[PDB]
RNA sequence: UUCAUAAUAACUUUUCGAAUCGCAUGGCCUUGUGCUGGCGAUGGUUCAUUCAAAUUUCUGCCCUAUCAACUUUCGAUGGUAGGAUAGUGGCCUACCAUGGUUUCAACGGGUAACGGGGAAUAAGGGUUCGAUUCCGGAGAGGGAGCCUGAGAAACGGCUACCA
RNA sequence: UAUCUGGUUGAUCCUGCCAGUAGUCAUAUGCUUGUCUCAAAGAUUAAGCCAUGCAUGUCUAAGUAUAAGCAAUUUAUACAGUGAAACUGCGAAUGGCUCAUUAAAUCAGUUAUCGUUUAUUUGAUAGUUCCUUUACUACAUGGAUAUCUGUGGUAAUUCUAGAG
């Protein structure tokens, strides 16, 4: 009905915001971006709701105004800025650098970062074709455009971006046998390593995925994101490294490591 | 268009209203445990059936089957801590068995009562009105509280009211003014 | 009340569909298009007011119209204008011949002079030169990217033409 | 006894608002509720910065007494504290003044009246009299 | 793929290619006030993308035969070409063909029918309800028609008629 | 959380219903009604009609101030502090309400756009505007029009004419 849709309620939010259902009848909606809007992370959402550094929207928009949050080196003032997977925020004072990356259960985790890191941005390709006056350009799934890409760069190959610049420093090829990251469905946010490719020339290629407790599993060709080459991945991944445990063994694990 | 507040009716009505030995039945579990209502009676019955579904559909599940394994698991578990189970019957199996009068046998209430400080139900279910009796230094108003077996070491009175030593308050000092300039 | 709108003719008044651009409206919304009556072109026997412009003085005088002269309230703001204003030529500098105002407070003395617009500024100059670096610099690094493509191309195409010899 | 064991507990240290925010736990024995203004001068006391650098808010008693939880924010500067700080706190403080507007519904009446007039009404009041004269 | 893209042919009541703003006041002397240069705002081209958008595939709706034939002059089903549209298409127009749906209920009638998530009940199977907090969809007394705009056939926009 | 009981007879066994029994984020209503927490609420009939008030406006170092506004005082003899108005920009297509229409329609899950449009967004991106190349606006082009100042029209309206 008429034109784009402005507000989002508190329900219909992606339930990985971690949004409680009370104290409020909207959600921040996720603003034009890089990022999808179930697949994003408004800057709101992480500065209150998960660092705890402000207590209410007014104050991040204060956090904001004064121009120290920093995504992928630009600055951003947005208040519902959709920052997602990959994407570097880089907070001033406190020198504290993040990446924005999943965990074990599914939302995004708060996963500090050291500047060594923090300088790149790792991103797969969505696209590659010619553009205008016949020049060739890369698609990154997380927003850019990059010309004059390295011509055996091909779709769904992963890129480490430089950010600071925003040139390819190099890549990973779309192999069996790589070190891979889950970024949708219910295997979202698992890490594996490639068995095998199935094709299907028509509709959706389904990858087969062994993470490193010999435990397979199969996801959509679109959903899977390239990370390295198996034990030695290019950044560095959450606690628990993308693993998934059982319910029971989840508990067993809380049980045993007890030190209150 | 706020986020809707869920309700649960936490009790049942009997299917049969007037079932003469039911009845007499309910009366002496009230006479037994100080119950202002049936209702508390069939809170506790509703509570009761609620487990046994639960035990019922894990045991219909094979055994050693994970769902089985951990829900179970932790039903058992919870029911200990609670102390409604004994610790010669963590079995699920078991869980069946359990009946109305352990679970009553389990209030603050009767606890109170149990551990001296009372002198009868009635009187137990008084304190507990009455501010009187503190678990972890939590003054509690509930007679219904269920008593969670590792905080049953710690009822006592409270610091503030009488009993547990205090200004005696109301009526007391009353008499005690009274006293004073005569 | 109703207006006379120019060319209607017509010796009595008529509804009209008016939008932005003609007058006897003033448009509230973007696009506003409200039919309103107004009055034809034709004077008759009905019409309250006449507006008129006197073009030609004659030999009589109207006591306050004729005699009297009203005070132009502001002078021009465009440097360009300012020039036309006094009639001074493109090498002669326009802020010294920039209309002041005296206002006072009843003590203090204070004077009001215009912004003016479109003004040869040092700082206007910088931004242009600025401008004008800044695209070429872009097209250089453009130039320099293309040829390294070109290179790399190359340096491809002759790894790929060591292979195609064998058996 | 009064006690008043005053405890800051979950602190974090927030650079990007340049203050320290934490849960105030203090404990009461016998003594029903400890006023904010109290609690705050205990807080400049134990951090060494001003009172008026020292906001506290939220507090709830235990149930049955003997404990109060709240929020406490402690800001570097009073400045900052000036200009981070939500003015109804402030005003409550005894920092910012109250803001003096009238009632919204009033407000609200003004600005639709504002409406109703197209530029600023020195000409129509003229009209006005004139017209009403003849 | 007649794709991306490139190339030759020309065309065009020739679109765009910065006469725009704020704070900085830095670097070489050919010692001019010269040439320069920093961080930003707005803009602007096509391609991205994102928020969207129109359509669109397959499968699924409640009673009724005291509705068995329905659609096709006034488009029904298909073809060809054009027009129109943001674009596909009987969407519309011209010429042509005679199809299309149906007892595995077409068509018609009713609904005290908005659809769904769901709700009440509660052995298993079911039965009834869902105006209503979320998601779609409609509508602003009724019917039309449009302006502005990226987006409305908008009604706290306009134009008309009826009430 | 698998339950039935009263009524066809003089009595009997049935078929069968009626009656009871229990629930209802199911409405109404009758009596009563101390406390705590939570909180539906002009849907059902009339998508019937509407007094009055409000519900969409908006300005930053950074589009346009000669308010004849306030400042007032130790950046202005072009402006430069705030800043009403008005122009411009953007928004008013979101939200909110309601369920009248609507039965292969809507809608649900599922596809598709190699069949299209898309402000904004975040990336990209344009030495080629010249047109013969011995003396040319580019150290910057043109005319308006708002507010304002004045002259009014009308019983009246968020009606606007005439001049500067
Ligand atoms: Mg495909
Ligand atoms: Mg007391
Ligand atoms: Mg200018
Ligand atoms: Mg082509
Ligand atoms: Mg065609
Ligand atoms: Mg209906
Ligand atoms: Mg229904
Ligand atoms: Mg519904
Ligand atoms: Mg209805
Ligand atoms: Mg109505
Ligand atoms: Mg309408
Ligand atoms: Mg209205
Ligand atoms: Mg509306
Ligand atoms: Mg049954
Ligand atoms: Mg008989
Ligand atoms: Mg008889
Ligand atoms: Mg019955
Ligand atoms: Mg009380
Ligand atoms: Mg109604
Ligand atoms: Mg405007
Ligand atoms: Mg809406």
């Amino acid at each position: 009905a008429r034109g784009p849709k402005k507000h989002l309620k508190r329900l219909a939010a992606p339930h990985h915001w971690m949004l409680d259902k009370l104290s409020g009848c909207y959600a921040p909606r996720p603003s034009a971006g890089p990022h999808k809007l179930r697949e994003s992370l408004p800057l709101i959402v992480f500065l209150r709701n998960r660092l705890k550094y402000a207590l209410n929207g007014r104050e991040v928009k204060a956090i904001l105004m004064q121009r120290h949050v920093k995504v992928d080196g630009k600055v951003r003032t947005d208040t519902t800025f959709p920052a997602g997977f990959m994407d570097v925020i880089t907070l001033e004072a406190t020198n504290e650098n993040f990446r924005l990356v999943y965990d074990v259960k599914g939302r995004f985790a708060v996963h500090r970062i050291t500047d060594e890191e923090a300088s790149y941005k790792l991103a797969k390709v969505k696209k590659v074709q010619l553009g205008k006056k016949g020049i060739p350009y890369v698609v990154t799934h997380d927003g850019r455009t990059i010309r004059y890409p390295d011509p055996n760069i091909k779709v769904n190959d992963t890129v480490k971006v430089d950010l600071a610049t925003g040139t390819i420093t190099d890549f990973i090829k779309f192999d069996t046998g790589k070190l891979v990251y889950v970024t949708g469905g219910r295997n979202l946010g698992r890490v594996g390593t490639i068995v095998h490719r199935e094709r299907h020339e028509g509709g959706f290629d389904l990858v087969h995925i062994k993470d490193s407790l010999e435990n397979t599993f199969v996801t959509r060709l679109n959903n899977v994101f390239v990370i390295g080459e198996p034990g030695r991945p290019w950044i560095s991944l959450p606690k628990g490294k993308g693993i998934k445990l059982t319910i029971s063994e989840e508990r067993d694990r809380r049980r045993a490591q007890h030190g209150l | 268009p706020r986020a809707p507040r869920t309700y649960s009716k936490t009790y049942s009505t009997p299917k049969r209203p007037y079932e003469s030995a039911r009845l007499d039945a309910e009366l002496k579990l009230a006479g037994e445990y100080g119950l202002k209502n049936k209702r508390e009676i069939y809170r506790i019955s509703f509570q009761l059936s609620k487990i046994r579904r639960a035990a019922r559909d894990l045991l219909t599940r094979d055994e050693k089957d994970p769902k089985r394994l951990f829900e179970g698991n932790a039903l058992i578990r919870r029911l200990v801590r609670i102390g409604v189970l004994s610790e010669d019957k963590k079995k699920l199996d078991y869980v069946l068995a359990l009946k109305v009068e352990d679970f009553l046998e389990r209030r603050l209430q009767t606890q109170v009562y149990k551990l001296g400080l009372a002198k009868s139900v009635h009187h137990a279910r008084v304190l507990i009105s009455q501010r009187h009796i503190a678990v972890g230094k939590q003054i509690v108003n509930i007679p219904s509280f269920m008593v969670r077996l590792e905080s049953e070491k710690h009822i006592d009175f409270a610091r503030t009211s009488p009993f547990g030593g205090a200004r005696p308050g109301r009526v007391a000092r009353k008499r005690a003014a009274a006293a004073g300039g005569e | 009340g109703f207006p006379m709108k120019q060319g209607v003719l017509l010796p009595t008044r008529v509804k009209l569909l008016l939008a932005k651009g003609h007058s006897c409206y003033r448009p509230r919304r973007n696009g506003e298009r409200k039919r309103k009556s107004v009055r034809g072109a034709i004077v008759g026997p009905d019409l309250a007011v006449l507006a008129l412009i006197i073009t030609k003085k004659g030999e009589q005088e109207i006591e306050g119209i004729t005699n009297d002269t009203v005070p132009k309230r502001l002078g021009p703001k465009r440097a360009n204008n300012i020039r036309k204003f006094f009639g001074l030529t493109k090498e002669d500098d326009v802020r010294d011949y920039v209309i002041r105002r005296e206002v006072t407070k009843g003590d203090k003395s204070y004077t009001k002079a215009p912004k003016i617009q479109r003004l040869v500024t040092p700082q206007r100059l910088q931004r242009k030169r600025q401008q004008k670096s800044l695209k070429i610099k872009n097209a250089q690094a453009q130039r320099e990217a293309a040829a390294e493509y070109a290179q790399l191309l190359a340096k491809r195409l002759s790894e790929r033409k060591a292979e195609k010899a064998e058996v | 006894s009064d006690a008043i064991t005053i405890r800051t507990r979950k602190v974090i240290s927030n650079p990007l608002l340049a203050r320290k925010q934490f849960v105030v736990d203090v404990l009461h024995p016998n003594r029903a509720n400890v006023s904010k203004d109290e609690l705050r001068e205990k807080l400049a006391e134990a951090y060494k910065a001003e009172k008026d650098a020292v906001s506290v808010f939220g507090f709830r008693t235990q149930y049955g007494g003997g404990k109060s939880t709240g929020f406490g924010l402690v800001y570097n500067s009073v400045a900052d504290a000036k200009k981070f700080e939500p003015a109804y706190r402030l005003v409550r403080y005894g920092l910012a003044e109250k803001v003096e507007k009238a009632s919204r519904q009033q407000r609200k009446q003004r600005k639709n009246r504002g409406k109703k007039i197209f530029g600023t009404g020195k000409s129509i009041a003229k009209k006005a009299a004139r017209r009403n004269a003849d």
